[PDB]
This record gives C-alpha cells, sequence and structure tokens, in this order.
C-alpha cells in the first residue's frame, strides 16, 4: 500500500520558520521522486519544490526561492521542506506527492498536479500575526 | 531546393512550476553533403490551436528562442535558398500532458572507449506513435554543458561519440518524441 505521510505544520508568525516531513511507504526514491505542493484558500494545488530522481538538482518556484529548501533523507524514506522568512502569502494547506521517475530533471520538466501518482493528505500551515 | 529541413532539438528556461516556458530550439548547420546547394536561411515555423499558424525568420542562426505558453505549440525548422524552402521537415510538438507520457523500458549506457558510449535499450508496447528519439548527455549536478543526437526509432541501439571528460559522471537523457509530442524520458547516470 504507498502512502505518503505530511507532519510539522503548524501556526507561525510572519518571519518565523517551519520544517516540513513527509514520510512515504509502500515505494522507495529509486521508482519515485517526492516534491511538495500547496493549495492555497479558493486556489489549485501549486508546485512549490521538487528534487531530481538522478542527481541532487533542486527547483522551486519563483516566489519561495532561497526561503525554502527541499531535503531527502534516502535512508528513511522521507522529504523534508525547510520554509525560512514565512510571509502571510505562503499560508496553505502543503502537500507532499510522487511521480514515477524520471522527474525534476531538467527545466524541460513541470511540476504539476496532474502528473503525480500518489498524495499525502497534506498538513495546514497558517503564517498570520 | 534543400530536400530536408534540419534536425533539431530544444533547451528550457524558466519556473519548472509554473506552464510558461522560453524553449530555446537548437540545430547544427546543414552541411554541404546534406543540402547539396547552400542553405541561406532558416525559418520557424509555428502552429497553436489558437494563434494559428506564424513564421520567423532566423537568417543563418542555429537557435530560437520563443515563448511557449499554449496548451500545445508545435514547431517546424526549414532551410531556405533562392530556389525556395525546404518541403519535408522535422517537426516537434511542446505539450506538458505529454511530457508525462513514457515510451522508454530499460536503458544502458556502456563506456566502450574515452570518446565512444554505446546506449541500448527497449520500448514500451505503444498507442501514441513515436517519431524519433533524443539522445541529452551533459555533467551530472551541473546546469547547461548539454550536447544532444537525433537518433532513430527504428533502431535498439546507438552509439555517442564525444571528447567526454572522463572524470566527470555523465547523465544520459532519451527522450521518446512522439507526434502528439515529445514525452517523458528515462535516465541513467554513468562514468564515459
Ligand atoms: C523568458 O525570457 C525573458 C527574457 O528574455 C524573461 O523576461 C521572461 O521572464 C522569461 N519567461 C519565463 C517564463 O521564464
Ligand atoms: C496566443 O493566444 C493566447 C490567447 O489565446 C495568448 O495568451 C498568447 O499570448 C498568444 N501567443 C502569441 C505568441 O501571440
Amino acid at each position: 500500500q504507498v502512502q505518503l505521510q505530511e507532519s510539522g505544520g503548524g501556526l507561525v508568525q510572519p518571519g518565523g520558520s517551519l520544517r516540513l516531513s513527509c514520510a512515504a511507504s509502500g515505494f522507495t526514491l529509486d521508482d519515485y521522486g517526492i516534491a511538495w505542493f500547496r493549495q492555497a484558500p479558493g486556489k489549485e494545488r501549486e508546485g512549490v519544490s521538487c528534487i531530481s530522481t538522478s542527481d541532487d538538482s533542486t527547483y522551486y518556484a519563483d516566489s519561495v526561492k532561497g526561503r525554502f529548501t527541499i531535503s531527502r533523507d534516502t535512508a528513511k524514506n522521507t522529504v523534508y521542506l525547510q520554509m525560512n522568512s514565512l510571509k502571510p502569502e505562503d499560508t496553505a494547506v502543503y502537500y507532499c506527492a510522487a511521480e514515477r521517475a524520471p522527474m525534476c530533471y531538467s527545466r524541460s520538466y513541470y511540476l504539476v498536479d496532474y502528473g503525480m501518482d500518489y498524495w499525502g493528505k497534506g498538513t495546514q500551515v497558517t503564517v498570520s500575526s | 531546393v534543400p530536400m530536408r529541413g534540419p534536425e533539431f532539438w530544444r533547451k528550457m528556461d524558466g519556473d519548472v512550476t509554473k506552464k510558461e516556458r522560453n524553449v530555446t530550439l537548437l540545430w547544427k548547420p546543414l552541411t554541404k553533403q546534406d543540402s547539396l546547394s547552400s542553405v541561406r536561411r532558416y525559418v520557424v515555423k509555428h502552429r497553436t490551436a489558437h494563434n494559428g499558424t506564424w513564421s520567423e525568420d532566423v537568417g543563418n542562426r542555429t537557435q530560437l528562442t520563443f515563448l511557449w505558453t499554449e496548451p500545445a505549440h508545435t514547431v517546424t525548422v526549414l532551410a531556405v535558398n533562392s530556389l525556395g524552402a525546404s518541403l519535408v521537415n522535422f517537426q516537434l510538438t511542446f505539450s506538458w500532458p505529454m511530457s508525462k507520457v513514457s515510451a522508454v523500458e530499460s536503458l544502458s549506457a556502456y563506456p566502450l572507449s574515452s570518446s565512444c558510449v554505446i546506449l541500448s535499450w527497449t520500448l514500451s508496447p505503444d498507442d501514441y506513435s513515436l517519431l524519433y528519439l533524443v539522445i541529452e548527455w551533459k555533467i551530472l549536478n551541473e546546469d547547461d554543458g548539454m550536447k544532444w543526437l537525433r537518433i532513430p526509432s527504428n533502431v535498439k541501439k546507438f552509439y555517442i561519440h564525444d571528447n567526454f571528460i572522463p572524470i566527470e559522471k555523465y547523465q544520459f537523457s532519451l527522450y521518446p518524441v512522439f507526434m502528439e509530442g515529445v514525452g517523458k524520458p528515462k535516465i541513467i547516470n554513468g562514468f564515459t
């Protein structure tokens, strides 16, 4: 049974940091790549960050570059999203999602909701004074 | 008149979380043997379902960058001289849904010598129509330095000749090119 599980969400003040975790089971990081998405109120699930299934290349949505960092622990089958200097506009449910390899391989790839094979249930991130 | 337009590939730039992308088409100059008479200009002809078709003259250049924003965007590169444009040309269609469609089942690369790598693969029993494949190769964990070659879909092996940097591991990305659009590649890393 394939399962992705997010954790680490919560309420933070603007400027603060949170670190999200995504534990995966039923598959390995060898066959699927795990990426992060977010869905703000009334919006669709938009790509936030991914890491290549071939090498350590990482890509980010323009609004979060430098502030956010994706990382993985292949031994634990877990991916992380470090989120720094959080802004109110970062408020959203954050999801981890898996896509059959290869994915996030170069600028010719598109991190898009319809390409994902499995999704986690999501974790709420609220950035408010 | 040029018999055939040049074979071509691409590189992209932009935020990978957004559909819009600056696409740079890439080709090599058509050799003396390739065209019989001198090619003077290249033309990039575009087609989308809602903008229709439009052509860009790029003169003697071997690349063209355009902003891709439409659900599907086909491009054709023509070779031109005083007698006319090449009648039969290669075409590439950019479609994000097609980029999620695979065709390469297994992929191997063997360093036969320091400048020659044999690529070998198997294809899945298709539904979309494969036109040909394109091999990309570059240094692992690097940004550019990409090289490419078009491979006929009728072969299951291909020899890549290159002045490889032996100390660097290379990343080989074999892309299937369907009629419907460029598909999902199969990627392997290996020394040369
Ligand atoms: C495309 O390139 C231009 C610069 O020529 C840049 O202003 C624009 O933001 C780029 N578009 C994307 C989607 O990267
Ligand atoms: C094509 O038309 C769409 C609207 O349907 C527009 O957004 C886009 O900018 C047009 N592209 C070009 C190259 O004019």
